[PDB]
RNA sequence: GUGAACGGUGGAGCAACACCUGAAGGA
């Protein structure tokens, strides 16, 4: 089907990378051992052969958000706003097992020797939410592929053909932050404010020799105070987004649609207390023809009348009998 | 024996059945053990299951089965024969390690057949040629047809032996697998490269797969010693019969 | 003549079971020719024997070529390959839905069917392959400038040839007797190497039905 | 006939390696024992000769895409947008062992040998699409050669003598790429979030408390769970690749199905992967005997292939491929 | 549930970058070798995405106020100002670990990895004020998001959605400040003067002898650091999903008087001083020249929340 | 706690800014270097935003005297007259290092890392000198809020938000003025720039939780404080200023006697004074 | 201690300012037009806030004579009459350096950067001349502060508008003179006010202060000497808000006369050879 | 008539929760 959407983030982008780095104080990455360093969190990257120069094609490091989380985004905006208050509205309810493979995929991660039959493996790739996303006990296929998040940026011209030849970025995208997290405690020198504790200065006193005792037993578990830092993205950057499917019933589209119209107000990766990852949609286009507009998808009408009337005769049988084993 | 089916004239006692047909005209082969069928022979149209799943080895399509091979397709010795050599005095089972290592270093002398099994249940017996002389044996394990040089296993493993000397603990220079189906199998470790010359990574090299299927058996810390196997001839005879 | 032929290959090959006898690559590519100029009716069998290539005769018949088995020199360890083979369900299913498939099966039986899954391991190898044989020259290069590919499973691609040469030799430096021997065959050309075993001498090696008693070399 | 096709890919690639291989936390791969380690699954790779520099070979790796692979996703291909609509146009509708012989080629038709006669043999063997593929229980002989896709890279010198003296890619090509599995039970967090379930928050407890005496279970006997961490390596995409096919004195009709299958095939996907979109590749570029015939909106050129290709696919029935299946 | 707050500064506005800088007496910063260096810190900067030429985007910098600091600013303004009152007039007392908790994340270095039941979960989340900020042993999600503060500039056309094209600013909004440290001693300059601290002038000379000794072989410095001028708007952008109204009514509370707090940096010189301008809910501005209009329902939910409020939820939550 | 200090100077005003410039003879903005070039020493100047156009808001200059100065001159002031008589009548005789600590911030550099107690970190914050201003090695915070101080003039509008909203100067309040030290270093022709006298400024300071004997300390020093320069030039002799009104918590208590309040706080810091020891400076500025 | 002094002119007072200024035929300064442009001279200006437009505070010139000029001639005149003449009887030469120290301060261009001991500031404060101008190779600060002279004006009101309601003239205060190098002076018969304090002085130093302040009659302010410009009187001293002035000269303040009078009783060179010297 | 010829390693699953760089410096 080849949607195509392209957004603007507001707010930095962090997600963070498995592993462990060190920066020094002045800011260089990884220093060699002998000199103060300070942990470190990097963002996810990914490496895109491109063209360095003229003619030589070396590899370069890029900032990307993972396509497993793009597409676990999409399945729950899709699936809190829609089928959950459609579905709670009459009186069906899930089971345990059912909510777990609605929300994961999966019931408890074991598949089942004993395939299915083959017209209810045509029934459940025809439903409008268990055809997108298979999956459970006997693992199926669904007919929906989600692509990473890449920046627009020179790095990725090969990705990406035409179409963007201008409003390219390049240069560095990535920006170090820090953080310390005192110790309320030594910040307390006022008696009018130490009421509040059982005990006060004698309470105080007491919890600072302990402060001074783990100092000594350390030189010789952790302390409140410290400082850290973490590296996220640069805020305003254009990225685009490309979601495929094969085959789709008109229901299907229709409700992946509905779950873009209102993807906002999420959160695409991390950092939710810092409030990292606020974004706004301002593109889409449907096939190559843009489909997106200031007020909304203002489009698909056959598609929205479809999935209406797909969700209309939604039930609950379907899921429990799909997520069950054995 | 010329083609294997001569087992179940000779080797074990046995007579054509009840309900088979016979042969008219020009003479065809056994679809299986590929051996003529001459006028006056009883022989069975093929009527093979839907499991059936090994026509790349079928040796004719004339859609014709003697009846040799008719009692060579029996169920009841299938599982019976999964591990097993077969010589003019018998059946003998290879299953245990201590067996493996008689038949590759001190074989019989007489011709056999070597049928290893990979499976719970496959056809193995029928598609495997007999062999004639000792010092090239021929062994048919699962799909694959090996063919094994107890000389060249002997002298792999007194190199193993002698290289093993003088240290404490007993390593093997080279990886060995018992499946046959890793991407490191026939490939020489660190340790051999270091104690062994080029000569040796060359002769490890240069060995067919059957000597390293064997050689996987008995290449190993816990050395067995060559042990004669057990005769089970007349459990499988009471059991088909 | 009792020349020799090398050939070199870019592409890592299939590792034969058995020996690879250079009178049957020949033969292979004598009945591609002539499936070329005669048609694609054609009898295999007619042309597989036409070759420049010069005839041993045992006492009692059973007359093979001069042409050798190969040898191979490796460059690279053996590596295990892997494939396998399966049907899709998903795609069957839908087609049994539309009524473009006649099944009526509710599911596949685990017991067997079209659509149990199947998977195989073969060893491949890069090498220099090497092979001496005594007969005409010119005849000899043209059939291998028209070959492209050697050893198995040639439809996925393995074994493509970079060159080849042919060049004469001594005649005490050809030997063509490691080969599949006729079990009356002269002691002389027999050596150690030999063993008594059923294999064929001559034609399609692949045949059970043709094999007989003989002598060959472990490959 | 050569047909050499140079695409190039936007998306990763990823070919599931059938070893045990662990990772640490860390870049270290394969680490000894004695450090938490985590399973991997790597992309096929295959070992070949170097000579670069110098005269003396070198054994590298390389990572590259099975032409098994690429041969049956060809024929899917060619079936799906070809034969498939043109069968259902003409109303023939095929048999179970037909439908198997075609779309996988096996003998589980008649499990015996099937005879056959050069007369068939020569008449199947010049059919657009059986001769091409072959197989059955006949074990025809296939039409149609099929490579293996090369990555245009140093290590593969040796697979391509010339004519790629630019656009070569050096150093790794490879990378890891981590995911974890969450548990959406312990998300939970008000009385609506927990609306939708057989009981409200009694069950979830319940669930809590299962999990709990799971979890002390294993760290009793060692001394199932949702959430998991592991990693899976795939080639880098963008980069580019070329593949070889060829036919053994082709008729135009196959010719002209070949041309309309890549044309086609342009659509699919390389892979495995589809969840993650990978295997997504465009054409750069087709070379029909050294001539270049590739252009922006498809093949121009070639139009006698065209022709005879159309005359073929208007004439396809049911009954060859159930005669070809049955004998 | 979104609140925008537009403020103004009065004083200069110092948050403290980490990293070492160097100044010479003009404008160059981090100079060549061999030119006049003295130390220097700058303002906290980010970089941002602009149209600087109108057709290519680039990364700029844009000086801001870090948001876990204003966090911990709304945080601290909250509690100091609200729970302690509440819990002294009831006679609740606090234990000390459970304040730290409140005050901070966690009462010990290393969190602990053991889930809580479903029913704990919900309890805590519906909280008034543990609610908003999850800082907890088992690392429980709060319901509330804050940015860092932005400064009303055409670097961030791009992060502020509309409606400011007209009150928008340009040029550079820092400046640099320089200060002096001297030796008293050395400016005594009278004979009482002298006496008066112990020795006399026989320590005042033995104390210059101890100078000059250290120069052979120490309070005179000199410094300056990088501030951002006063008169120029701010925007402060929080979130909260799917709240209670006793939570919204804490929230605005808390901001009612936030106006007398400080901001964090330059507490000897009055830095963080500032004027709320306008307090925007949701697009509908509830700001009047001493607090909030409307809102009266979440204003009447968090005063009946506050009543009933007890330390034992404080102890129930940061235990061990 | 917002104590606002309305004062006027008698005297032209001028404070050292750090750097170097040059001047023509007559102004010639942006000349050609080497023409009539002589150096010129610039009062400190401070940006500021301002609604100079209709929609635009532009940062511009201003002159300030900056707040360090004047704190420094609080503490200098009220450490003088008002802790030095009760030192010298009780019999006190601080050390050398407790003088410096009181003078001068901290002590030494490098301050010892290990915190002490919470005891006498209370009994400092509860002391009327050193709870005011703090330092010492353990970088005791303070309770003072010293602002620097800004003229009234039309471009700091955006900084005095409410009331005096007339007797907002608009022209320039700067000047260039010219001197020659001739043979009577020596010989040499000079330029400074320097404030226009009789002008209004504002200066605003603040407290937290602030003990009423410390506001009335500090009350205490602004009056010993108005016979002060505030800014360098005693050869000069620049500076002079009047304080004109003075409001406490935004009400107004100032006279021409003085101060008219707060006697509350001023028998406060009486009774504070007596009995003062030596000994809390001793053991606050020790390590 | 905050001593007053008004002064009154009896010649026009000139003190020129550097800077390029030019006038037409009289008529009109600085033209838009460069029409019968001619050179002139201006004295010195000094804007002042003032109030004017009743309600509203504007800059306004005021005409004055620097500060530094009055210190000048104070030291000039306090070293002539009165030190001078007692230093070289009974001997005491000073050295060259001594004399240029003792009249413009410093007695080189370059200062050294060392300190100076506690006790030799603590004496040369001490001092009745050297504590009053400071200054020497380590700059030591003197108590003395000099203001501007101002006269008593009407736009001078925000700076002493409290002292004199009345008595307070208007309008300009400036007359052109061709005489064709035109320059622009202040009209004599005109009367100034004329601020000096000290910081914690000794008895001494006011004495000789006082001492100085009686002899100055006969020096002359600013102004060229070949033009006799410059001539003044003094009356209405004022010492502490207290008249002290009479037609005869001081005739108050006895205690300040008898420590001057003791203090330079026994003045030596050899403080002026200490704190001149340079210990580089 | 290369011990040839026939055979797709594939489906499913979020890396993240909580954290103030600041205390004191010019006539
Ligand atoms: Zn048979």
């Amino acid at each position: 089907m080849q949607i195509e959407v392209t957004v603007r983030n507001i707010t930095p982008i962090f997600s963070a990378a498995p592993g462990s780095n060190y920066i020094t104080i002045d800011g260089t990455i990884n220093p060699p051992p002998g000199v103060s360093r300070f942990p470190l969190v990097r963002t996810r990257m990914m490496y895109v052969a491109a063209d360095v120069g003229d003619g030589v094609i070396k590899s370069v490091p890029l900032q990307i958000v993972p396509g497993n989380t793009m597409r676990s985004l999409l399945r729950r905006t899709m699936l809190k706003h829609v089928i959950e208050p459609a579905l709670v509205e009459k009186g069906n309810k899930l089971s345990i097992g059912a909510y777990a493979t609605a929300y994961s995929g999966n019931a408890t991660g074991n598949p089942d020797g004993v395939p299915s039959s083959f017209d209810e493996i045509a029934t459940m790739r025809a439903h409008p939410f268990i055809g997108l996303f298979g999956g459970g006990p006997r693992m199926l296929e669904g007919r929906l592929m989600v692509d990473s998040l890449y920046p627009i940026h020179t790095n990725a011209e090969r990705i990406l053909g035409a179409g963007y030849e201008n409003e390219m970025m390049s240069g560095p995208i990535t920006q170090v932050v820090w953080a310390r997290r005192m110790d309320p405690i030594l910040n307390l020198g006022s008696s009018e404010d130490v009421e509040v504790i059982n005990g006060g200065a004698v309470a105080a006193n007491g919890w600072i020799q302990d402060l001074l005792a783990n100092s000594k037993a350390a030189a010789s578990g952790r302390g409140l105070k410290a400082f850290n830092a973490h590296e996220v993205v640069i805020p305003g950057l254009k990225w685009v987004w490309r979601i495929s499917l094969d085959r789709p019933t008109d229901a299907q589209v229709g409700l992946v649609l509905l779950a873009l119209n209102k993807m906002t107000n999420e959160r695409i990766a991390g950092g939710h207390s810092k409030d990292y990852g606020r974004f706004v949609i301002d593109g889409v286009s449907l096939n190559g023809e843009q489909v997106w507009s200031q007020s909304g998808i203002t489009g698909g009408e056959q598609y929205f009348d479809a999935v209406a009337e797909a969700i209309d005769g939604l039930s609950s049988k379907e899921f429990e009998q799909f997520a069950q084993s054995a | 024996m010329r083609y294997p089916s001569d087992i179940v004239d000779q080797v074990l006692k046995a007579g054509p059945d009840k309900g088979l047909l016979t042969w008219e005209g020009v003479d065809a082969a056994c679809s299986h053990c590929s051996r003529p069928i001459q006028n006056g022979d009883l022989y069975s149209p093929s009527s093979v299951g839907a499991f059936f799943s090994d026509t790349r080895d079928l040796a004719s399509t004339s859609r014709s089965i003697c009846w040799r091979c008719v009692v060579l397709r029996k169920k009841p010795m299938l599982y019976g024969l999964s591990a097993a050599v077969v010589t003019q005095d018998g059946i003998y089972s290879i299953s245990k390690d201590v067996n493996k290592a008689w038949l590759f270093t001190t074989p019989p002398p007489a011709p056999f057949l070597v049928v290893h099994s990979s499976s719970t249940m496959q056809h193995l017996s029928w598609r495997t040629p007999v062999t004639l002389d000792n010092r090239r044996i021929h062994v048919r394990y699962g799909p694959n047809l090996f063919i094994v040089r107890p000389e060249v296993v002997r002298k792999a493993l007194s190199i193993a032996d002698r290289v093993n000397e003088g240290q404490k603990k007993w390593v093997t220079p080279v990886y060995f697998d018992r499946k046959a189906a890793a991407m490191g199998h026939g490939l020489i470790t660190r340790a051999g490269a270091e104690m062994l010359t080029q000569e040796e990574q060359e002769f490890f090299q240069s060995v067919t797969p059957g000597e390293r299927w064997a050689l996987s058996y008995l290449m190993h810390s816990k050395r067995p010693e060559p042990e004669v196997g057990e005769c089970i001839t007349e459990k499988v005879m009471t059991s088909l019969n | 003549v009792n020349l020799k032929v090398t050939i070199d290959l870019s592409n890592p090959m299939m590792e034969p079971g058995d020996l690879l006898h250079l009178d049957a690559l020949l033969g292979a590519l004598r009945v591609s020719r002539a499936r070329a100029e005669h048609g694609d009716a054609i009898n295999p069998r007619d042309y597989h024997y036409d070759l420049p290539l010069e005839r041993y005769q045992a006492p009692s018949g059973d007359w093979v070529f001069k042409a050798s088995a190969f040898k191979l020199k490796r460059q690279l360890p053996n590596q295990m390959w892997m494939q396998t083979g399966r049907l899709s369900i998903v795609e069957a299913a839908r087609h049994r839905q539309s009524g473009y498939l006649q099944l009526r099966a509710g599911k596949p039986n685990p017991a067997g069917g079209p659509f149990k899954t199947s998977i195989y391991h073969r060893p491949i190898v890069q090498a220099e392959l090497t092979a001496f044989c005594v007969g005409d020259q010119q005849g000899i290069e043209a059939l291998l400038s028209e070959c492209r590919q050697i050893g198995g499973k040639r439809g996925v691609g393995f074994g493509q040839v970079a060159g080849f040469k042919v060049e004469p030799v001594a005649e005490t430096d050809c030997p063509w007797s490691w080969r599949a021997l006729p079990a009356d065959a002269d002691p002389r050309l027999v050596t150690s190497e030999h063993a008594r075993c059923i294999a064929a001498i001559r034609g399609p090696y692949w045949d059970r039905t043709l094999h007989v008693e003989a002598l060959a070399p472990t490959p």
